[PDB]
Order: structure tokens, then C-alpha cells, then sequence
């Protein structure tokens, strides 16, 4: 676990599509907002992005292209063209208010927010816009269905497929205790879904099987942070709570959960783990790249 | 960058964050400034508010929202709120009941509620309550005491209520000082004490934040820097010291100011210097430095 | 004495009166209370009403 310090509070990390070893990350909350691209496994700032805005959301557009999001809710993405060093900022809108968390269905770039703006692949019109206020759960259950899940914590499968402006279902737990922070929805099929408690609980869900709360918890300490999971072994599987900590249950093996990374640090940035990270809700600097 | 004000800038203040700048000067305007988060203060609006200079100004607790108030030599005291959407400020009242020239205008702690207090050339402090904090229009006048007559300034105990009792030091000509203090149920300001040794005219006064101590410290910038301790002890329950006197500007130490701790104090001059001030361990205070200009 | 005040506040001699020295029998005088029509209407006379101020100051009736 090699750890590093980048000096710079992580918001973002991604084990990039090109195992994890090209990283990239994200770095909010600085006086000219940052994200290196490259960087580092060594040094290997290749892309270090001078760029005014944040990062709301975040997506690696090509093996060379990057997609992302900006502060305002603005949107920002250029081509990572990683021979010759530069590149070319391809998405520039303006107020599509943040974006609360990000999603995908290939290639409309779907998200949430805490209004929809469905831009898509080459769509730098704002296509579809079904301008519903959200009271940040955001996926793709199928193509292209969705569910908005507000800060009661508060899922409702709505569309953009058909027409329309409602939420077509919802999911709700009895007491709306939490708020919207970190729900799961699972790829071993795409109509099985969990979230994560912010006591500390699990949330799992059942779409077929009724709706019902499936399984709590009372694991973790802090809020829902991100979880890390296997990009081939769906059920493996580890959690973790928003200091930055991280409790390994293992959910490939049964609750064998633990006090597992390098623990005891401030929060994590965002989570893409492959072959990493499983960022908290504070999102603060960390490092390890180990991850086999 | 250039404030923008054609006449002389009276007074500049930060809001609660440090992020805002309030200005207002004789051009009859007050400017506010965003601090970007590309360092640089951009202006965000100015607008005339007033028919004669703006002398005062300050910024309401951020619980209530964005309110600043203001005051002039027209006679009068505005309270502005900023509206999102925009013309930026909004009056949402005025405050006509001096029958002078204003010099100053101060919010009250936030504990308190909306509450702020005026000082004029009638001589008369005034203090103004908003009774619903959602009707910020509504300014009610919660209380009127004379003083003497000439120069004036206000300093609220920025204390938290539970902890402590309001009370709130005026300085009006000078080497002489007035305060005064909030009975229990009388409703009414009360003369504790006053702090002696005032030398020339008090350009400014402050209270200092009393974090973590029991006794309150308030700094006078005369044509001298003198600093005063106040203890309550227990009918009267008031003891003032006088920890320090500086005369190293030689010369009118126009403005005071203290830290968002009470850590720092600072005074400027005629010297065309601005000192800093720590507490010492024997609770002296000492020149950590000096900045010129 | 707030507690004393909204005993003596709670009891009304008759409407419509400004009867402060109704408070007065209270004994508590109220600065409120106190707060001038004809001050108002004047915007000499003002420095009669300061002087009939100070007198009252100095009699209730």
C-alpha cells in the first residue's frame, strides 16, 4: 500500500479506461482547482490540468478523453490526447447550482442533482431537460431509465426514454432518516440495488422482490462514504465510513469485516478500483495502489 | 483596485466570512466587494444611498441574512438586504427618528436578535429592534439615552449571551470615556462606569471578542492607543484597569480594531502605520509589529 | 421584576384610555408608554416638550 502524498486534498481518483495503474484524480478545494492526469504511479504529471472550476462530475470520456463536470454545475471535458502531451477542452457548458453525484448510460452522460441536463454524446445542445426540482442517487437501472433519490434519502425511478416528467416508481425507507449520500446498485444485475446506511447501516434493495428495506446494517461509525468492489467479482466487496475509514467486510467470502485499510487519516476522494479508492464524504488526501 | 468613490472613504467593513467588503464614503454610494475565489476583489455593487455622506456602516449576523446598515449625515439610518437574483440592495427601511447627523450605527451580537444601535450629533444613542425577525422591515425603537455632544463612536459587546450580559461602550469627544451596561428586568441602559485617562478626541473605540476569558478587554484609539480590562464582581458590579497606554504613532490614532479571537489588536495613524498588538503572559501588551504606507 | 410587570400588565381599568399611571399604580414606569402626538405634529415647542420631559423626569401626574 503505497501510500503518497500529493499535498493536495483528493476529491477525485479514477483507475483510468485504457489494470489500475493509470491513475488519475481530481483535486477540489484549491485556489486554481486541480486534476492530473498520469500522475503518478513515477512522477508523471503529464496532465496536471491548470483549470478554473471544480470537479462535480467526473468520467474518463476515451482511454484519450476525459469527461467531467464543473463547480457551478458548468460541465468540462477535453480529449487526453497522452501522446503529445496536450489536448483539446471539448465540453464547455454553463449552468446545466452543483451536480450532487454522476452517472452514465453510454454515451448521454446522465446525472443528479441536489433539474436534469441530458447532454449526450456530441449533444452540445441540451437535449432533454425534464426539469423535475430534486429535494443525488443517479444511475442507469436500464437504458435509460433512472431514479432520482433525493436528501430524504428519497429514490423514485423516473426516465428520460419516454416522455414524461414524474418519477415512474420510488423506493423509500420508512423513516427518511439519512440523507442522500451513497446508494448501490449492483452489476451483477442491473435490477439489484443496495445503499449504504449513513449511521453505518447497509440499505439493500429489492426491485423484483417487492421493495422492502433488505438489509441494514450498524457496521460503520460515520456517513455513507463509497465502497470499494471488485470490477469482475461483483460480490467482493469492502466498506468504510466518512473519516476516510474503512471497514473490510468481505462479501466475497460470513460477515467478515475488519478494520481494514491504512486507516486513521482523513477522508478519501472518489472511488474506482480495479484489479483505487472508495472515496469518503469529506473527501480529503490519500493514497495506496495496491490494490491485487 | 480603486474603490470607486469620488469623495473620501469613511469606513470599510468585513462581513462575518472575511469574504465581503462594505464601503461608504462622502460620494453618497456604498460599494461592496466579492472577494472571487481567483484572488482578487471584484466590486459587486454600489449604489447611492443617501442624500449626505455615508459616515458608518457595518453587517448584520448571517443567521438573519444579508443585511447591511448605514448611516449619514442626512439624519438617517438605512437597512439594506441583497437580493440574489439582481439594484443588488434593497432598502428595507429607514430610520428617521434622529433629528442629527449620524456618526455611527453598529448590529448588536446575534444572540441578542436583530438589534442595532446609533450614535449622533443630538446626542442620543437609540437602539433599534427588529420584534419579528421576519419582517425585516419592521424596526421598532427599543431604547433612547443622552450623552454629551461632538464626536462619537459605538462598540457592542460582541459576548455570547447565556455566558454574559450586554452592555456597550461609547465614545463621544475626549480624555474622557462613557459606558454602559443592560439592567435585568428595568429594560433600560444603565451607567456602571466610565473609562478615565481619555486623551484628546476618541476617533474610535472597540470591544474585544472575550473568548475563553472572564474579563473583556475594549481598545480606544484617542490621539494615545489605551487599553481598558473590565471585570464584573459581586449594588454596583463594575471595576475597570487600565492595561496599557501607546503612544509610539505620535501623533491621532484614528482606527482600532481587534481580532476575530480578540487575539490581535490593531491601530493606525497620522504615523501612516499600522501596529499590531499581542497580549503579553503578563497580560501587557506588546508591538508584534509594524506595517508603513 | 418582568414577571411583576406582567401581573400589574395583565389588568386593564378601562378602554379606551392611555392610562400609563395605569402602570403607574403598578409603579413602574415605561419608557414606551411615554413615546408624544404633538411632538410629532412640531417635527420652541419641541424644547417645551423637552422641558415638560424634564419635569416629569424630576409629579407623575
Amino acid at each position: 500500500f503505497a501510500a503518497k502524498f500529493v499535498s493536495h486534498k483528493i476529491s477525485r481518483t479514477r483507475w483510468r479506461p485504457v489494470q489500475p495503474d493509470v491513475f488519475a484524480t481530481g483535486s477540489w478545494d484549491n485556489e486554481e482547482n486541480k486534476v492530473c492526469v498520469w500522475a503518478t504511479s513515477d512522477p508523471k504529471q503529464l496532465c496536471d490540468i491548470k483549470h478554473p472550476g471544480d470537479v462535480m462530475d467526473m468520467q474518463f470520456l476515451d482511454k484519450e478523453r476525459i469527461v467531467t463536470g464543473s463547480s457551478t454545475g458548468t460541465v468540462t471535458i477535453f480529449r487526453h490526447h497522452e501522446n503529445n502531451q496536450t489536448l483539446s477542452v471539448n465540453q464547455r457548458w454553463e449552468q446545466a447550482a452543483p451536480c450532487t453525484a454522476i452517472v452514465c448510460s453510454s454515451p448521454e452522460i446522465v446525472s443528479v442533482g441536489e433539474r436534469i441536463n441530458c447532454f449526450r454524446a456530441e449533444s452540445r445542445d441540451v437535449l432533454r431537460t425534464i426539469d423535475d426540482a430534486d429535494s443525488h442517487g443517479v444511475t442507469f437501472l436500464r437504458t435509460t431509465e433512472i431514479l432520482t433519490v433525493n436528501s430524504v434519502g428519497q429514490l423514485k425511478l423516473w426516465d428520460l426514454r419516454k416522455q414524461g416528467n414524474d418519477p415512474t416508481q420510488i423506493f423509500s425507507v420508512t423513516g427518511e432518516r439519512v440523507p442522500l449520500h451513497c446508494v448501490d446498485r449492483h452489476p451483477n444485475q442491473q435490477h439489484v440495488v443496495a445503499t449504504g446506511g449513513q449511521d453505518g447501516m447497509l440499505c439493500i434493495w429489492d426491485v423484483r422482490h417487492g421493495k422492502m428495506p433488505m438489509s441494514l446494517l450498524n457496521a460503520h461509525e460515520a456517513e455513507m462514504w463509497e465502497v470499494h468492489f471488485h470490477p469482475s467479482n461483483p460480490d467482493h466487496l469492502f466498506t468504510c465510513s466518512e473519516d476516510g475509514s474503512l471497514w473490510h467486510w468481505d462479501a466475497s467470502a460470513q460477515l467478515e469485516i475488519t478494520n481494514l485499510l491504512p486507516s486513521s487519516t482523513l477522508s478519501v476522494n472518489s472511488l474506482d478500483v480495479l484489479g483505487l479508492v472508495c472515496g469518503t464524504d469529506a473527501e480529503a488526501i490519500y493514497v495506496t495502489r495496491r490494490l491485487f | 483596485i480603486a474603490a470607486d468613490h469620488k469623495d473620501l472613504i469613511h469606513d470599510v467593513s468585513f462581513d462575518f466570512h472575511g469574504r465581503r467588503m462594505a464601503t461608504c464614503s462622502s460620494d453618497q454610494s456604498v460599494k461592496v466587494w466579492d472577494k472571487s475565489e481567483n484572488g482578487n476583489w471584484h466590486c459587486t455593487a454600489s449604489w447611492k444611498t443617501h442624500s449626505g455622506s455615508v459616515w458608518r456602516v457595518t453587517w448584520a449576523h448571517p443567521e438573519f441574512g444579508q443585511v447591511l446598515a448605514s448611516c449619514s449625515f442626512d439624519r438617517t439610518a438605512a437597512v439594506w438586504e441583497e437580493i440574489v437574483g439582481e439594484s443588488h440592495w434593497v432598502k428595507r427601511t429607514t430610520l428617521v427618528d434622529s433629528r442629527t447627523s449620524v456618526t455611527d450605527v453598529k448590529f448588536a451580537p446575534k444572540h441578542m436578535g436583530l438589534m442595532l444601535a446609533t450614535c449622533s450629533a443630538d446626542g442620543v444613542v437609540r437602539i433599534y429592534e427588529a420584534p419579528d425577525v421576519m419582517n425585516l422591515s419592521q424596526w421598532s425603537l427599543q431604547h433612547e439615552i443622552s450623552c454629551k455632544l461632538s464626536c462619537s463612536c459605538i462598540s457592542w459587546n460582541p459576548s455570547s449571551s447565556r455566558a454574559h450580559s450586554p452592555m456597550i461602550a461609547v465614545g463621544s469627544d475626549d480624555g474622557k470615556v462613557q459606558i454602559y451596561e443592560y439592567n435585568e428586568n428595568t429594560r433600560k441602559y444603565a451607567k456602571a462606569e466610565t473609562l478615565m485617562s481619555v486623551s484628546d478626541p476618541v476617533h474610535d473605540i472597540a470591544f474585544a471578542p472575550n473568548l475563553g476569558r472572564s474579563f473583556h478587554i475594549l481598545a480606544v484609539a484617542t490621539k494615545d492607543v489605551r487599553i481598558f480590562t473590565m471585570k464584573p464582581l459581586r449594588v454596583t458590579k463594575f471595576e475597570i484597569h487600565t492595561v496599557a497606554q501607546f503612544d509610539n504613532h505620535n501623533s491621532q490614532v484614528w482606527r482600532v480594531s481587534w481580532n476575530i479571537t480578540g487575539t490581535v489588536l490593531a491601530s493606525s495613524g497620522d504615523d501612516g502605520t499600522v501596529r499590531l498588538w499581542k497580549a503579553n503572559y503578563m497580560d501587557n501588551w506588546k508591538c508584534i509589529g509594524v506595517l508603513k504606507g | 421584576d418582568v414577571r411583576s410587570p406582567r401581573l400589574f400588565p395583565s389588568s386593564h381599568a378601562k378602554r379606551t384610555s392611555s392610562m400609563g399611571l395605569l402602570q403607574s399604580k403598578f409603579a413602574s414606569p415605561s419608557i414606551s408608554r411615554i413615546s408624544t402626538a404633538q411632538g410629532s405634529h412640531s417635527p420652541i415647542l419641541p424644547v417645551t416638550p423637552w422641558s415638560v420631559p424634564a419635569p416629569l423626569a424630576p409629579v407623575i401626574p
